[PDB]
DNA sequence: TTAGAGAATTGGAGAGTGTGTTTTTTTTTTTTT
DNA sequence: CACACACTCTCCAATTCTCTAA
């Protein structure tokens, strides 16, 4: 997925009233047109019926612009795109980055010339009619009852330390420090902070970003991010236009994204 | 003259009524009559002695106190609180005209405070237009306070005739027929700005709090539309 | 302009709340009377006086706070009726080209912001102490000094409760004090009340008799007699509940109707597509039907799914009534109940006995019955309902009232065939008539439940006089015959119908307690061979129109529908003239209806006759093409 | 916090009586008028809005030469004669500030100034201090 | 009592008139380099 | 420029009113 719009409302009835006697009708969609009707049926005025757009009824749409899998890309092209467009309750399950085999209905549609004009390309814009989507990326007591007991076997802190990032040859008060900082102290109220700040040092090539890296995939409401200028995010917040829609958005950096959680910082 | 002689003299008149709507302006009015504080003094009549001062047209109602004073009338005022909303407003003008100084051209509008639900940005689908939503936001941009055109005046140019309360939809509207029943003009209008009546306007982006923003998401950013004595606030 | 400006300038100014006159106020109070009599016929003088609102500005005050300087007081007074005259009046009808209308807009506007000023307590006061302190003389001891006063105060009075209200304003919701409503209250609060209560029951001021009805005609233009009736200590708390339980009853009515909504078009979207070939229909051509506007459609598929309805040109366009009922004030509604109750009890004989000499004498406008006929009707209901007693009517009870409204009735009936400029003026009129009679016919069923044996005595004498003469019998086919929707609101349809079915109730239980078999040189008579009048296509037709407003109509109305329709069906075998397609379209409504548990005697009505046309088409399948037309003596062909 | 702004229209002789950096006082009529554009641009009926100015003041200049009365040029004529106005004057500059006499002076002459001179019209010299 | 032939009024088909359109580079300036 | 929309006016004929015969 690569952009996901915001939600539009799709009419699916036309509340329409007089304007003369309030007299009230309702009207249903015809494939994307309304029968508008022409004359009042209370009284008999002509084009007195007002169409109430709040009184009408509407259902959500969305578009979703989605990008060719890099593992299904041919080798050295650049990526196509499709349109999908989701209604109801299938608008909101899917956000940008996302990898889904989106199952729906190939649809062909005409595009008109200009907007005020009702001549249309010969060539015609293609979308899909989402019917169904599936993530492929997405990787109580029976736990609780486990852990009880778990606690409070022996050693059960060399067991956690040692269980932190197997894939790397260990440094025990290294993994204890980031243990610690993961359960964190207790917050109470007067101001005083309980997380836990760590720093690690030495040379590039060391261990150091894997147990970044693996600590950041392990934590909930964690962020990774570096502290060169050129990262993908940024660590300070800042304001800027969204490009898609030109309004502004405080992109709040990653400092604040993870405000109940460990921010993973490297090349600091 | 007669009786009988009263064929609907001098008027286009509208005949259909939204009973929902009408009944919600009676209890709603008799709600402002009747409700009353821990200590009696029937609350919103005191409340009311503020407007009549200039630049105050806004009586803030407490939703809980709707509530106790009838489940029912707070249930339907809720779903169906954009179609009953200028029936509100005229049972609150009907309730502060118990003054008698007031300025007969002030328009008065209600607002509604503590609702018990509260709606995340995510939440505001289609299946919640027109119905009462309380939203948590923060405020990105705030753009200038505006006269919104709510009610137009308008003079009939082929006959003379005015024609007042022409109520504006999301585009501006001249009246749709002359009130001169006989008059066959409905394009040829002119409006009398000074004898309408404007509303103060004023539109704000907003955006998803810190808290409630979903992990690894874009923040949604909302437009918000803020009227009369909410402006600037 | 700049002249009428300086004259209203030199009648003073107010400061405060005290009104400062100038000594010149007499002549120029002459000089705007000169200016209103040399009007123009667009009546520029009245527009322009009424935009400057010397009425509410000047001449109000003059009369509040200097009523005891008389010449003033008088000049005033008669300004004000002037400047008060209807428009009406003022224009002589509605016109019927722009310019002229918009001048009538403006006097009506003009006359609606002085009704709105009007509502002052101390204005009706001061016109109820000096109408007071002049009526203290004896009649003898009055010249035309003070009768032509008393004829311009009542003028006054007559003037500003008449005035229609204003279309932007009759929008208040009910339980609200209307402009006419806090005008009402001004005269209870004033006592002029007391004192027209007086002038209806004085047998030596009789002379004002036409103008205090006419007051109190316009003072009970909105209500309803047995709702008026009804009102007493306990209604807040009976009204609110009632209010509640409205609401609610709305409210599921529209969720229901939301839900059907709902499952009528599908859960996609309508952009989703999909056709599909219906095999068995064949279209307006030989191929079968393409469908496209979705499967959800086709269970209950019809061919004006996507049709546009049609103008129904402006002569066919069906009459509308002309107001809605609004429940008004409950302070007024009291005050209304203790005015109808004490002039019931203290007026009523005596203003109907001179409002009659008055009509005999022909001394009366050219429509003053109608103002007779409508207080039959109004004040005969309020007795009726709560504690009957007829000896406070029985002026009214006579066989004259009955002989005067039936041909009031039938000179409206012909005006309104001939008179075709007018035609719903007259059905007006004839709505009233009909509405006096319905009321009278009504009392004489009332009397017979009644205790009291002379009463009882008087109720067989009456009514064996009217079912005797034959033109009380004749008038119901007369109007059902050439009643026309086009013309005569369904207000009318109802109480005309409602009316017949008393009517022939009454006649049907006379004829069975006993035979009293002469009629009319008088002829033989039977209530079967009489019913068989009804049987013509016309009045069932109309029966059907008011059934098809069963939804909105009361339940004692669809009642006398569904019994009439049974009477003919059932007893008469009159099956065959109801079998019709728009009757039968009218019935699969009520069928299909989400609320027929609620019409339980329309439906099975509706079914039984549906069975026995099912048994006609299985024996003959020509009855298919039988239902298409309206029929004369193919209801025994089919049979 | 991002400023507010107005659009005013300055008419006949009111023209050029400010320039952009100016602070002002304007009086003037509010109004306001139809625009499609706002209208498009909110989605409501919103009406454009001006000020049709009727009187411009300079908050800096509070008194312009114009404005000085003959009693003003009068009291002023009459002060230069007093014959110890020029110690008046160097004690009027900065008057809470004890001392500085040198400062006070060199400050009045500075602030009232010279002439400049073109002698020839080819040779401009500066009469500010 | 129904309905059909002649005259007048209203619905709307269509003929005629007017309107709107098809990332890039050099330079400055403040802050940050 | 020129090809679609948007709007008004006019004429034509189809429906309803009025008067007469079956
Ligand atoms: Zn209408
Ligand atoms: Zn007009």
């Amino acid at each position: 997925v690569i952009r996901t719009s915001q939600l539009i409302p799709e009419m699916q009835e036309a509340f329409f009233q007089c304007q003369v006697c309030a007299h009230t009708t309702r009207v249903e969609m015809d494939r994307g047109r309304i029968a508008e009707p022409s004359v009042c049926g209370r009284c008999h005025t002509t084009h007195s019926m007002a169409l109430i757009h709040n009184r009408s009824l509407f259902s959500d749409k969305q578009m979703i612009k989605l990008q060719e899998s890099p593992e299904d890309m041919p080798a050295g092209q650049t990526p196509h795109t499709v349109i999908l467009f989701a209604h109801n309750d299938l608008v909101d399950k899917v956000q940008p980055g996302d990898r889904v085999n989106v199952t729906g209905i190939y649809r062909a549609v005409p595009i008109r010339v200009n907007p005020r004009v009702s001549n249309v390309k010969s060539v015609y814009k293609t979308h899909i009619d989402v019917i169904h989507y599936r993530k492929t990326d997405a990787k109580s007591e029976k736990r609780v009852e486990l852990l009880k007991e778990l606690s409070r076997k022996p050693d059960i802190y060399e067991r956690l330390a040692s269980a932190l990032a197997p894939s790397i040859y260990e440094h025990e008060d290294i993994k204890k420090g980031i243990l610690l900082q993961l359960f964190g102290g207790t917050r109470k109220d007067g101001k005083f902070r309980a997380e836990i700040n760590i720093l690690l040092c030495g040379d590039p090539g060391t261990s150091k970003s894997q147990l970044l890296q693996y600590v950041y995939n392990l934590v909930p409401r964690g962020q990774y991010t570096s502290g060169k200028g050129s990262s993908a995010v940024g660590l300070t917040a800042y304001v800027m236009k969204d490009p898609e829609t030109r309004q502004l958005v405080l992109q709040t950096g990653a400092l604040v994204l993870s405000d109940n959680g460990i921010c993973c910082i490297d090349e600091f | 003259l007669a009786a009988a002689a009263e064929p609907g003299a001098g008027s286009q008149h509208l005949e259909v009524r939204d009973e929902v709507a009408e009944k919600c302006q009676k209890l709603f009015l008799d709600f402002l009559e009747e409700f009353q504080s821990s200590d009696g003094e029937i609350k919103y009549l005191q409340l009311a002695e503020e407007l009549i001062r200039p630049e105050r047209n806004t009586l803030v109602v407490s939703f809980v106190d709707l509530e106790q004073f009838n489940q029912q009338l707070s249930t339907t005022i809720q779903e169906e609180f954009y179609r009953v909303y200028p029936y509100l407003c005229r049972a609150l003008k009907t309730f502060v005209k118990d003054r008698k100084e007031i300025p007969l051209a002030k328009d008065f509008y209600v607002a509604f405070q503590d609702l018990p639900t509260r709606h995340k940005i995510r939440e505001l689908t289609s299946s919640r237009i027109g119905l009462l939503t309380r939203i948590s936001g923060q405020v990105v941009r705030t753009h200038p306070v505006h006269p919104e055109l709510v009610s137009g005046t308008f003079l009939c140019l082929d006959c003379q005739t005015v024609i007042r309360d022409v109520e504006q939809q999301f585009k501006y509207t001249q009246p749709n027929i002359c009130r001169n029943p006989v008059c066959a003009n409905r394009r040829r209008f002119l409006l009398d700005t000074n004898k309408s009546r404007f509303v103060d306007f004023q539109k704000v982006r907003i955006q998803e709090t810190q808290a409630e923003l979903p992990r690894g998401s874009i923040p949604r950013s909302l437009e918000v539309i803020l009227r009369a004595e909410a402006v600037e606030s | 302009n700049c002249e009428l400006l300086a004259t209203c300038s030199a009648l003073g100014y107010l400061e405060g709340d005290t009104y400062h006159k100038e000594p010149d106020c007499l002549e120029s109070v002459k000089d705007l009377i000169r200016y209103l009599r040399h009007e123009d016929e667009t009546r520029d003088v009245r527009q322009q006086l009424g935009a400057a609102q010397i009425l509410q500005s000047d001449l109000l005050p003059i009369l509040t706070q200097h009523h005891q300087d008389k010449p003033l007081f008088d000049a005033v007074i008669r300004l004000m009726v002037n400047l008060t005259q209807p428009a009406l009046l003022c224009f002589g009808n509605l016109p019927k080209e722009p310019s002229f209308r918009h001048h009538f807009l403006q006097v009506l506007t003009y006359l609606q912001a002085y009704k709105e000023a009007f509502a002052s307590e101390k204005a009706f006061g001061v016109l109820s102490e000096t109408l007071y302190e002049l009526l203290q003389l004896g009649w003898e001891e009055r010249q035309e000094e003070d009768n032509l006063l008393i004829e311009r105060i009542l003028l006054l009075v007559r003037n500003i409760l008449h005035v229609p209200a204003d279309l932007d304003q009759e929008k208040k919701i009910d339980d609200d004090a209307s402009a006419h409503d806090q005008l009402l209250w001004a005269i209870h609060l004033s006592g002029l009340d007391d004192l027209l209560l007086f002038l209806a029951s004085s047998s030596a001021e009789e002379q004002w008799s036409l103008h205090v009805l006419e007051i109190v005609s316009l003072m009970f233009r909105d209500q309803n007699p047995e709702q008026l009736a009804g009102v007493g200590q306990g209604r807040l708390a009976q009204e609110r509940s009632a209010d509640f339980a409205e609401l609610e009853v709305l409210r599921q009515r529209e969720m229901a109707e939301k839900k059907t909504r709902a499952l009528q078009r599908g859960n996609r979207h309508s952009r989703f597509g999909g056709s599909y070939i219906v095999q068995g229909l064949k279209s307006i051509g030989e191929r079968d039907l393409i469908f496209h506007k979705g499967l959800h459609n086709l269970r209950n598929y019809s061919s004006d799914l996507g049709k546009q309805p049609k103008k129904v040109p402006k002569r066919r366009q069906a009459a509308r009534e002309l107001s809605i009922q609004r429940r008004s004030a409950l302070n007024v509604r009291l005050f209304l109940r203790d005015f109808c109750s004490e002039f019931l009890e203290n007026c009523y004989n005596r203003l109907m006995g001179s409002v009659k000499d008055h009509l005999l004498r022909e001394k009366a406008q050219q429509h003053d019955e109608t103002y007779y006929m409508w207080a039959l009707a109004f004040f005969m209901a309020f007795n009726r309902a709560a504690s009957f007693r007829p000896g406070l009517v029985s002026e009214t009870l006579s066989v004259r009232t009955f002989h005067f409204i039936e041909q009031n009735l039938t000179n409206y009936y012909e005006m309104m065939l001939t008179d075709r400029k007018e035609a719903a003026s007259w059905a007006r009129r004839m709505h009233l008539a009909l509405k006096a009679y319905q009321e009278l016919l009504a009392t004489v069923n009332e009397m017979d439940i009644s205790p009291d044996e002379a009463v009882r005595e008087s109720s067989r004498i009456i009514k064996n006089n009217i079912f005797y003469v034959m033109e009380y019998r004749e008038l119901f086919l007369a109007l059902f015959r050439k009643f026309d929707e086009r013309c005569q609101p369904r207000s009318f349809l109802r109480d005309l119908v409602e009316t017949t079915h008393l009517f022939l109730k009454m006649l049907e239980r006379f004829c069975r307690s006993r035979g009293n078999l002469v009629v009319q040189s008088e002829k033989e008579f039977n209530f079967l061979d009489y019913l068989k009048r009804f049987a013509c296509s016309t009045v069932v037709r109309a029966y059907v129109l008011l059934l098809r407003s069963y939804q909105q109509n009361s339940a004692h109305t669809n009642h006398c529908i569904v019994k009439m329709l049974h009477r003919l069906a059932h007893d008469l075998k009159m099956e065959a003239l109801l079998f019709q397609l728009s009757v039968f379209c009218l019935f699969n409504r009520l069928l299909s209806d989400p609320a027929a548990g609620a019409y339980k005697e329309l439906v099975t009505f509706a079914k039984y006759i549906l069975g026995k046309f099912f048994a006609l088409a299985a024996v003959n399948q020509k009855a298919f093409v039988e239902l298409l037309f309206w029929k004369n003596t193919a209801v025994v062909r089919e049979m | 916090r991002l400023p507010r702004s107005k659009d005013a229209i300055l008419l006949a002789d009111l023209v050029d009586s400010c320039k952009p950096g100016d602070e002002i006082e304007l009086t003037g009529i509010y109004h306001n008028n139809y625009d499609g554009s706002l209208n498009t641009a909110n989605g409501f009926p919103v009406f454009a809005t001006v000020i049709l100015a009727n009187h411009v003041a300079k908050k800096d200049n509070k008194v312009a030469v114009g404005e000085l009365t003959d009693e003003d040029v009068k009291m002023i004529t009459s002060l230069s004669k007093d014959q110890q106005i020029g110690e008046k004057i160097f004690a009027s500059i900065a008057p809470s500030i004890y001392g500085h006499e040198d400062i006070k002076r060199g400050l009045a002459l500075a602030l009232f100034g010279g002439e400049p001179k073109n002698p020839g019209g080819k040779h401009k010299v500066r009469g500010d201090i």
